[PDB]
């Protein structure tokens, strides 16, 4: 059980555009030394945030055959898939200061509501010991999602998603034989993500009362 | 014209 030369080539490809991105030390000295508020919290999430579109379109950029999309469809697909990459990312870092980070969230004048199920998924996502390649995968299996509302050519996103779901699935097989059920629990993950669009839809709408960036209110509709 | 600095960030080299 091995994955072929092709699918070794495609991971390839998606490992050393995963190994780039970076979140730049201006912002995470920031999460060290700024005031302790609910309105500085909030302004660093939003920071945060801003930063890892910027990383997640670079990211995207470099996913073989993602250039070759209809390029409204590689917009429809970056806005569909923004939430679910961040909360991805951010279960990633929190299983590997992120002591001041979790105070800082739990402080940022978001309610409960959203907080609770946001560390339930940080904590389903460490009880997978997930690999540096299933974090890349995943990252673009959401991305390259043939459902997302408003593509025109769905098959051309389809063509892209199944090879790294038969590449994600090899790998089960081969880094956990005794365990046939890592697959589906990878699965899992992706069902779990797409109710944080929700969750994130209601935020927005209530934080009425804000400003965020251009980069978040063109992504998000705001 | 929409998505302004998407587009800038997606289309830049
Ligand atoms: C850790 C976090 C939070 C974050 O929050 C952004 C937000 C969230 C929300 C919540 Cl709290 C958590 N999960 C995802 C969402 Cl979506 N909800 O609202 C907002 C803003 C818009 C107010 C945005 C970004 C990061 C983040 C991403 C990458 C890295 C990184 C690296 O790659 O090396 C190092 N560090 C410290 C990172 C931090």
């Amino acid at each position: 059980m091995e994955l072929t030369p092709d699918q070794q080539t495609l991971l390839h490809f998606i490992m050393d555009s995963y190994n780039k991105q970076r979140m730049p030390q201006e912002i995470t000295n920031k999460i060290l030394k700024e005031a302790f508020s609910a309105e500085e919290n909030f302004l660093i999430l939003t920071e945060m945030a801003t930063n890892h579109v910027q990383v997640l379109v670079e990211f995207t950029k470099k996913l073989p055959g993602f250039q070759t999309l209809d390029h409204e469809d590689q917009i429809a697909l970056l806005k569909g898939s923004a939430v679910e990459a961040m909360f991805l990312r951010s279960a990633e870092i929190f299983n590997k200061h992120s002591d001041l980070l979790e105070a800082r969230i739990r402080n940022s004048g978001i309610s409960d509501e959203y907080i609770t199920p946001m560390f339930s998924f940080y904590k389903s996502i460490g009880e997978l010991k997930m690999t540096q390649e299933e974090y890349a995968l995943l990252t673009a299996i959401v991305i390259l999602s043939p459902d997302r509302q408003y593509i025109k050519d769905r098959e051309a996103v389809e063509k892209l998603q199944e090879p790294l779901l038969d590449v994600l699935q090899k790998l089960c097989k081969i880094h956990q034989p005794e365990n046939p059920q890592h697959f589906a629990c990878l699965l899992g993950r992706l069902t779990e993500l797409r109710t944080f669009n929700h969750h994130h839809a209601e935020m927005l709408m209530s934080w009425r009362v804000h400003k965020f960036t251009p980069l978040l209110c063109e992504i998000w509709d705001v | 014209k929409d998505h302004q600095l998407l587009r800038y960030l997606l289309d830049k080299d």
